[PDB]
RNA sequence: UCGAUGUCGGCUCGUCGCAUCCUGGGGCUGAAGAAGGUCCCAAGGGUUGGGCUGUUCGCCCAUUAAAGCGGCACGCGAGCU
RNA sequence: CAAGUCUGGGCUAAGUGGUAAAGGAUGUGGCGCCGCGAAGACAGCCAGGAGGUUGGCUUAGAAGCAGCCAUCCUUUAAAGA
């Protein structure tokens, strides 16, 4: 995937027009001025009172659940792809797939078994072999 | 069933008018329109 | 979308619309037409809209000619403002149609798809329309 | 095409047909057997060369059929003629083959029966619009 | 074709049309008489015929004139026409856009294409015993892309014309494919 | 209306509209039954109790056949707070 | 509520009259010009209602009836790629 859109369409959005809490006058009483825009496939609601008016607060209100939902949003295409790699990433000493060695000279692939002994020779780009096999191993148990 | 727009859809459609209101009568039930 | 790409004037008066259409009253390119009977200013959004329709009804066929194009801008002040303080900012732009005019024309498709598709068009203007034929229409001189 | 009620008509392959992939399952859906129309059948297949073998079946709903064996299809019989295997995905103007005047009535002794016409000409004429089907040419 | 006339003595214009005569004038570089034609005939010819088939004229002094239309001037709202210029003859060469039948299939009808008949009546100069009809060309040779145009045709014996030669009187234009969309 | 028309919310008292939340009829259904959906006719009568916040509006606890949306100077302070 | 339930010819069946739009419908009434009518179907009523051929391609499958392309020819009273 490349694109970044979310045009949230007001469709499933559920606003509301209650009235304004805290000072003012007799038009913070008499006016619906606090509005609550309010996500109903999520159940996420976010609230503006700042300004006096009710379309200045509810697009107030939607540049805000744009930006928490721009974080929620791409939380789950982060959350959706650190389980969608895979596994193997401890680095740690007994977690590898293949070993090269220049001492005794050999390449050693821990999946197949395969024991080459061209190690200067694979630092070149002769994978295809080792890719062929390492496409055997792997979609074979599945 | 009941909406502004009454036509015929499939070719058996038949447009009756009962009661003053157009009507329209056909073999399958989803067909049937009551303009009102 | 479907504006003018230049303008030596940003915003113009509204005007009015004293029937009869001046001109554009025959056919003169394909064979059926789409011609307006009530006056009105057409948004390039309805422009639009009614041309696709088109081409999506009888999908990869003849041509179509739009004769028309929205080259007046239409002015709208914002929200919660009061009157006053200068004229508003531009919203689109919209083509002045007057009885008479014809908008739309098309060729080389049959005359089913040809009626089928312009009574579609006419579904998308705010006025009522007449689809017609060419015979007299020929002005040619 | 014969009568109804329990009828199916296929264009059997050549060589071997026994299993499911062509029609195998079709007719057994409708009524038929798996030791009927498979070596006791292949008796014409052997016979008419290869391909495709337009023969078909008859259901009575006790294992008797009217095995009418038919002439290849005239969708492959022109491949002959031509040589292209498919036609073209789409036919009309431009096509991977070529047929001359008389190329297609070198077919003309093949289709003979049951086409309608004894003759070669008000025969011929019916298999030029299967040129402008699958597309193969017709030099001239 | 045939058709009656009569004498319009110049009074009440659009009190004549409505009950049925229809107003017009028959001019030449001689005399020009103003008459009214019902509309009831005058449209059942007129769209039959056009301006490329000669009229006769049956006055009350039964004189049948040839002539040729000029000008039909509209009403705009609501089709109908206003008035209609008659254009007598004789045996002086003249013009007038003669019709134009395109028998053949564009090679541009195959994989997405339409003609689009831009000038179907080229007007040419010519006397009246030689008024030809469907002056066809040939289509079967336009390619989708480049196409024909000009005054590049065959022109029977007598057709001297009077375009540029230049003026593309027909092309083969592509389809109008859904793919589409865009913004931006 | 500024030689005065008391302005939110709650309480009391209600009454009216239907574009109906129940309950009553009914047409379709991708209605097997049961249970659902949508739409039409129809208010006659019902539409609960708490936690939080001045709240209206809301979220929540436990129910319910349903916990309807609106008008009445966002009803009602010469009735109360 | 003063003065014609006046005279002659029409139109409307909704209480329209006695509020409203895009748009729908064999509501009526009067005009048009085109079909096709003893090669007497206008509707019912009797039988037909075909073959190459399942056109190709695409497809698990695409047999006229998912879609794209071409869209002719033959047998007959007729029957479409
Ligand atoms: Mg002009
Ligand atoms: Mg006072
Ligand atoms: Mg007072
Ligand atoms: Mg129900
Ligand atoms: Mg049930
Ligand atoms: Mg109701
Ligand atoms: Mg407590
Ligand atoms: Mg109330
Ligand atoms: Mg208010
Ligand atoms: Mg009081
Ligand atoms: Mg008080
Ligand atoms: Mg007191
Ligand atoms: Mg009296
Ligand atoms: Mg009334
Ligand atoms: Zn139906």
């Amino acid at each position: 995937d490349e694109e970044v859109e979310v045009v949230l369409k007001p469709e499933e959005l559920r606003i509301d027009v209650m009235r304004a809490s805290g000072p003012g006058g007799q038009g913070v009483n008499t006016t619906d001025s606090a509005v609550r825009v309010v996500h109903l496939p999520t159940g996420i609601t976010v609230t503006c009172q700042t300004t006096r008016s009710q379309i200045k607060n509810k697009e107030l209100a939607l540049k805000i659940l744009k930006a928490r939902l721009y974080e929620l949003e791409r939380k789950k295409r982060e959350e959706e792809l650190k389980a969608l790699r895979g596994e193997v990433r401890p680095i740690e000493w007994g977690s590898q797939i293949r070993s090269y060695v220049l001492d005794k000279n050999y390449v050693k692939d821990h999946r197949t078994g395969l024991m080459r002994h061209d190690p200067e020779n694979v630092l070149d780009g002769d994978l295809m072999d080792l890719i062929w096999a390492g496409l055997e191993w792997k979609a074979g148990r599945r | 069933k009941v909406r502004a727009s009454v036509k015929r859809i499939c070719d058996k459609c038949k447009v009756i008018r009962r009661h003053g209101r157009v009507y329209v009568i056909c073999e399958n039930p989803k067909h049937k329109q009551r303009q009102g | 979308m479907l504006m003018p790409r230049r303008m030596k004037y940003r915003k113009q008066q509204r005007g009015r619309l004293k029937g009869a259409t001046k001109g554009g009253d025959y056919v003169a390119f394909g064979d059926y037409g789409l011609v307006a009977l009530e006056p009105a200013w057409i948004t390039a959004q309805q422009i639009e809209a009614a041309r696709v329709a088109m081409v999506r009804h009888f999908r990869r066929g003849g041509k179509i000619f739009i004769r028309i194009f929205p080259d007046k801008p239409y002015t709208k002040k914002p929200l919660e403002v009061r009157m006053g303080k200068g004229k508003g900012n531009v919203e689109g732009y919209v083509a002045v149609v007057k009885p008479g005019r014809v908008m739309f024309e098309v060729a080389g498709v049959t005359e089913e798809q040809a009626m089928e598709a312009l009574r579609i068009a006419g579904h998308k203007l705010p006025i009522k329309t007449k689809i017609v034929r060419r015979d007299a229409y020929d002005e040619a001189q | 095409m014969k009568k109804v009620v329990a009828v199916v008509k296929l264009q059997l392959p050549a060589g071997k047909a026994t299993p499911a992939p062509p029609v195998g399952p079709a007719l057994g859906q409708h009524g038929a057997n798996i030791m009927e129309f498979v070596k006791a059948f292949n008796a014409a297949t052997a016979n008419m060369g290869d391909a495709i073998v337009p023969v078909e079946i008859t259901i009575y709903a006790d294992r008797s059929f009217t095995f009418v064996t038919k002439t290849p299809p005239a969708s492959y019989l022109i491949r002959k003629a031509a040589g292209l295997e498919k036609g073209a995905h789409k036919p009309g103007r431009e096509k991977v083959g070529r047929i001359t005047w008389e190329q297609v009535l070198e077919i003309a002794k093949q289709k003979m029966p049951d086409l309608n016409t004894t003759d070669l000409e008000a025969a011929a004429r019916m298999i030029a619009g299967s040129a402008r089907s699958m597309g193969v040419e017709v030099v001239g | 074709y045939r058709l009656k006339a009569y004498y319009r003595e110049g009074e009440k214009p659009s009190a004549l049309r409505r009950a049925g005569k229809l107003p017009g004038v028959m001019y030449n570089r001689h005399l020009n008489r103003k008459v009214y034609v019902d509309l009831v005939e005058f449209d059942k010819v007129f769209r039959q015929a056009s301006i490329h088939h000669v009229i006769v004229l049956e006055l009350p002094d039964g004189q049948s004139l040839p002539t040729l239309v000029r000008q039909v001037n509209l009403d705009k709202r609501r089709r109908r026409p206003e008035h209609v210029d008659f254009f007598v003859l004789s045996d002086e060469p003249v013009e007038m856009y003669v019709p134009l039948r395109f028998v053949g299939t564009p090679a541009g009808v195959r994989a997405g294409g339409v003609l689009q008949e831009i000038h179907r009546d080229i007007l040419v100069k010519v006397s009246p015993r030689n008024i030809p009809e469907f002056i066809e060309v040939d289509v079967s040779g336009l390619e989708i892309g480049d196409s024909l145009h000009a005054s590049d045709l065959k022109l029977p014996p007598g057709v001297e014309l009077a375009v540029s030669p230049e003026e593309t009187i027909a092309a083969v234009v592509p389809p109008e494919d859904v793919e589409k969309l865009a913004e931006e």
